[PDB]
């Protein structure tokens, strides 16, 4: 009827997105899956807290794998927890491919359809990933009926939507006919944050630690003695510093393989390390005595 | 011509024609080209049809005498398709009847007590969605504090559909006031509600009713920026913009480039640099000074807000130095960054002839281009032809 | 059982779990959590790959009083292994904050599912320190002679983390932080080193107040802690030492190199400034006659 | 001490040399050019 049938943008959380990380990476490259508990709220913002995972089957993802024996012996045992909650959809992972549902993966979610009628199906591919932000979608499953009449539109009221072209008409066309791949955004807490970021206990101590002296007085020479052998390099560069353009005499006379370059790094590399050094060494003395 | 290229079962370029439609026949009747393309009004639905019937409002601003006559078929209780034509036919009631709009607020109002106690159906959120744009309109300026507290009932009822349209709806009537009392609930409900229409309401909403305040506001701002939540952090921006409206300030300026640079969240990056567009208005010739840095800046959020800078800016008389800022913009590849561009050209040169002025010609032709392309997406085609309709003012 | 034990490497999903964990089952105001952990052992290193909640119910009046449902771990556990072989029952987390002699009953039932000492992880929830609010415990058996014959205890060990390489990349998609714990550049470390000196100040406090309660409030004698103390005074540095000079020439040294090297660089500069500038050089002729041309166009 | 005027002098140095560099630059590539 009226009914928005506004598309879910998924709202996972940041415990979730990390063991769904975990558990796809290491069944490379075969398929792995396992459920979503969460909430729904509104009409298009599906909470996702938590996962749990299924058993991987030789089946590589298919309705087979939902086993309702595994299913109803660990729901249960998440009800102690209070963990139980609603199933708001499945993740599985793509790795071997970029995201998108293939005929196999359509069955599989068709049956999640009529279990949850905004289940979504959310693809990590967790390897391929074109950019440094973990590039994952979100599919649902949209009916033959609506789509040939057009009223596709009315599924992407109240969405800005997000953008899947890498493989063209074709990736546009089975986004469409699949569902239609709506924003992921990450709802983080600053208990979380914290935890997360603090990765170092031994920071108090290793800081104070200096290293041992008979290693320190090595480097130094090396580290001399080195640019040495670079300067002469060095020299050879500026005889040039004629030809007609910078980049030509890049080309012409091979002038990469670069001294400058070394030389530079050499001593910024050497120069903090000395700083270090005098300072620790320097608070010792005077902070214990 | 953007008939033709634009099919109506999209619900997004229905949109765009129709709004654009109402702007040119804006200020008086004319529903002759309605009526001829009537088959194309019918096909809209969904939201493209509570705009549609808010566009009949557009085109009769002004006129009041078969004001509330023509909407008369399409209000609820009488016939109708649909729950959009019932819900935005008091939404372009108050288009009409807006700024003698005392009588329309009886009206509406009557629906918006039946409704509070309890709702149905769908039907029943949509009309009330409707509503509350509805009594915003009819009561603006008005500050009539017993009608802010029938609209926080709709909020405590919680279809949340009319959420959004309540929130707005407070700002609107309230205008002002910085009535330290719904400052307080407003703020505290905004973290208590997760459906994100409603939140994004109130964030608005808190921004509209601090106006005018001044200094007075600045306790305000701080906390609403200092949030972990984009959402407040949103309407944050605009705090500054409302309540500083009107004067250069030295305070203002600082704390809104900070925030562009500082904060990740996209959508906050581009609300500050909209932000200086309002507060910047006393000289306009500035404001391509302010946002010319901005512009090299290749976060596309920040890119778009700096046309609707300029586009708030220099509304009256055209600058040269303006236009230089969006020719590159026109062009970029980021399809919303050309959409606010488009758009923002038309209101700084609304009602500026072709004939003493080239580029205003040749700008009129760069949209006209846009609208045949099919090449082009869709975001651009919508941002080509709200900006006619803007320029010829029908 | 196993001396397997000597590092303990902990995944970001165990330690980011945990926490949440705390409050899914609402167990807040001073009230123990305990879940088992899952991973991979009998090794040197320790890789707790994840964790799971147990029910549990705190009774504060007697700490011989508590609720574990023993036959729930066991069942769960079994499931697990089958998506990885990786998981083993490898003991228990413990919410904090504090080392308890109650943790031990706990530790003798978990004792019996295992095959190495129990890890008894200790997240603390208070979130305290710079460092990680987490230490190590494992439970070892020792022949000790101190009136007691035979002690069973639990003795500290580091704490260290491992990451996936997947797992890692997620931690990074979600900060915007390019991170200070790194021991990085040049400006890093020199954060650290001042955290480091921060972080010790406190530590040295605690032992201040420690020996105070045992003089004034009379809690008994324990030697075994002075003798070490004692020692902390007996290996000191002292001035007046020829071993102060030895550490004064090995300075001289260090600013030899330094002063070098930055003089190196100051070379490398004077030869940037040059360079460019014979591009500008080049930009004016360019520029001269381009103007010229300009106006025959125009 | 010796050493502390040297490496005092050298720094000096370095922060002159920045500051003039990037002002000829700025009036050539206002000026006309290919």
């Amino acid at each position: 009827t009226g009914r928005d049938d506004t598309k879910e943008t998924v709202y996972i959380s940041s415990i979730a997105l990390l063991k769904m990380l975990k558990h796809g990476r290491a069944g490379v490259p075969m398929e792995v899956m396992g459920l979503m508990l969460g909430e729904f709220v509104d009409d298009y913002t599906v909470n996702v807290v938590d996962v749990f995972a299924m058993p991987q089957s030789g089946t590589g993802v298919s309705v087979e794998a939902v086993d309702d024996v595994f299913q109803a012996k660990m729901m249960d045992m998440l009800k102690q927890t209070g963990r139980d909650q609603m199933v708001v959809g499945w993740y599985h992972s793509h790795p071997g491919f970029g995201c998108w549902l293939s005929s196999v993966d359509v069955n599989t979610q068709k049956s999640f359809e009529q279990l949850n009628s905004r289940a979504v199906a959310v693809v990590v591919d967790p390897i391929q990933s074109v950019k440094g932000k973990v590039v994952i979608d979100a599919f649902r499953l949209i009916d033959t009926g609506a789509l040939i009449n057009n009223l596709e539109p009315r599924q992407t009221t109240s969405n800005t939507g997000l953008l899947n072209k890498a493989n063209i008409q074709a990736l546009i066309h089975g986004l469409n006919r699949h569902y239609y791949s709506l924003n992921i955004d990450y709802h983080k807490t600053a208990k979380e944050t914290k935890m997360l970021m603090n990765l170092h206990k031994e920071q108090w101590q290793s800081g104070l630690k200096m290293y041992d002296y008979e290693e320190k007085e090595e480097s130094n020479l090396a580290a001399t003695k080195s640019m040495v052998k670079i300067a002469e390099q060095y020299s050879k560069r500026i005889e040039e510093e004629k030809e007609l353009t910078e980049e030509e005499l890049k080309t012409r006379y091979v002038g990469r393989q670069d001294p400058k370059k070394h030389l530079s790094e050499t001593a910024d590399e050497t120069l903090e390390n000395n700083i270090v050094s005098v300072l620790t060494a320097g608070v010792n003395s005077v902070a214990i005595k | 011509k953007s008939k033709s290229s634009l099919d109506g079962k999209f619900s997004l370029f229905h949109t765009a024609v129709s709004v654009a439609n109402g702007f040119m026949h804006a200020g008086t009747t004319d529903n002759s080209f309605i009526k001829a393309n009537l088959p194309w009004l019918g096909k809209a639905q969904n939201w493209a049809k509570f705009t549609a019937t808010a566009s009949l409002g557009v085109i009769h601003k002004g006129n009041l005498l078969e004001g509330k006559k023509v909407m008369a078929p399409y209000l609820p209780g009488s016939r109708a398709s649909s729950r959009f034509i019932k819900g935005g036919s008091l939404y372009g009631l108050g288009l009409i009847y807006a700024g003698f709009g005392r009588d329309t607020t009886d009206y509406l109002k009557n629906i918006i007590v039946e409704n509070s106690g309890t709702s149905g159906d769908e039907d029943v959120d949509v009309l009330l969605h409707g509503a509350s744009l509805g009594i915003g309109l009819a009561a603006m300026g008005s500050a009539n504090i017993e009608v802010y507290e029938a609209l926080k009932e709709v909020l405590y009822n919680d279809s949340a559909t009319s959420g959004e349209a309540a929130a707005l709806g407070m700002g609107l009537c309230m205008l002002g006031t910085g009535k330290p009392e719904a400052i307080h609930d407003m703020f505290t409900y905004s973290q208590e509600t997760q459906h994100g229409n409603i939140t994004r309401g109130l964030a608005v909403g808190l921004a509209l009713i601090n106006y005018g305040r001044q200094e007075l506001a600045d306790d305000l701002i701080t906390k609403m920026l200092a949030s972990d939540e984009s959402l407040l952090r949103y309407g944050g921006a605009f705090t500054i913009a409302l309540a500083y409206a009107g004067t250069g300030n030295n305070s203002a300026v600082k704390r809104l480039l900070h925030v562009a640079v500082s904060d990740s969240n996209d959508d906050v990056r581009r609300a500050a640099v909209i932000a200086l567009g309002f507060v910047l208005l006393r000289d306009y010739t500035t404001v391509p000074r302010i946002v010319q840095l901005l512009s090299k800046s290749h976060n596309a959020h920040v890119r778009c807000g700096t046309a609707f800078a300029l586009g708030i800016a220099c509304a009256g008389k055209g600058l040269q130095s303006a236009i230089d800022v969006l020719d590159p913009l026109t062009k970029d590849p980021v399809d919303f960054v050309r959409q606010a561009a488009m758009i923002a050209l038309s209101m700084i040169l609304i009602q500026q002839t072709e004939k003493l002025n080239p580029q205003v010609a040749d700008i009129n032709k760069n949209f006209l281009s846009v609208i045949t392309n099919k090449h082009q997406e869709g975001l651009a085609k919508f941002g080509a032809c709200v900006a006619q309709g803007i320029m010829n003012a029908g | 059982m196993s001396l397997q034990h000597e590092k303990v490497t902990i995944a970001p999903l165990v330690l980011l779990s945990a926490l949440d964990h705390y409050e899914r089952t609402q167990t807040k105001e001073n009230k123990r959590c305990v879940g088992v952990i899952l991973g991979d052992a009998n090794s040197s290193t320790i890789r707790v790959t994840n964790s799971f909640a147990l029910p549990f119910e705190e009774d504060e009046k007697n700490s011989d009083v508590w609720f574990l449902d023993h036959n729930y771990i066991e069942n769960m556990n079994e499931m697990c292994k089958k998506i990885n072989a990786k998981e083993k029952l490898i003991g228990w987390y413990h919410s904090g904050p504090k080392l308890r002699a109650s943790d031990l009953k706990i530790n003798e039932l978990f004792k019996k599912y295992t095959q190495n000492n129990p890890l008894l992880l200790i997240v603390d929830v208070k979130q305290q320190g710079v460092g990680l609010p987490t230490d190590a415990y494992v439970a070892i058996e020792q022949v000790k002679d101190d009136g007691t014959s035979t002690e069973k205890t639990f003795l500290h060990l580091p704490c260290t983390i491992e990451a996936e390489e997947a797992e890692e990349i997620g931690v990074e998609h979600l900060l915007r932080d390019v991170r200070d714990q790194a021991a990085g550049g040049l400006s890093i470390r020199l954060t650290n080193q001042l955290k480091s000196l921060k972080g010790l100040q406190s530590k040295l406090k605690d032992v201040v107040e420690y020996l105070d309660k045992v003089i004034n409030k009379e809690l008994p004698i324990n030697h075994t802690i002075l003798g070490k103390l004692q020692d902390v005074f007996n290996l000191l540095p002292n001035l007046g030492t020829p071993d102060d000079d030895e550490i004064d020439v090995e300075n001289h040294d260090r600013i030899n190199i330094s002063n070098n090297l930055q003089k190196a660089l100051t070379v490398k500069t004077n030869d940037e400034l040059m360079v460019i500038y014979i591009s500008n050089l080049v930009r004016s002729i360019i520029a001269f006659d381009d103007l010229i041309e300009n106006k025959i166009q125009n | 001490q010796v050493f502390d005027e040297r490496i005092k002098f050298a720094n000096q140095l370095h922060d002159e040399y920045l500051v003039s560099m990037r002002y000829p630059e700025d009036k050539k590539t206002q000026q006309n050019e290919k």
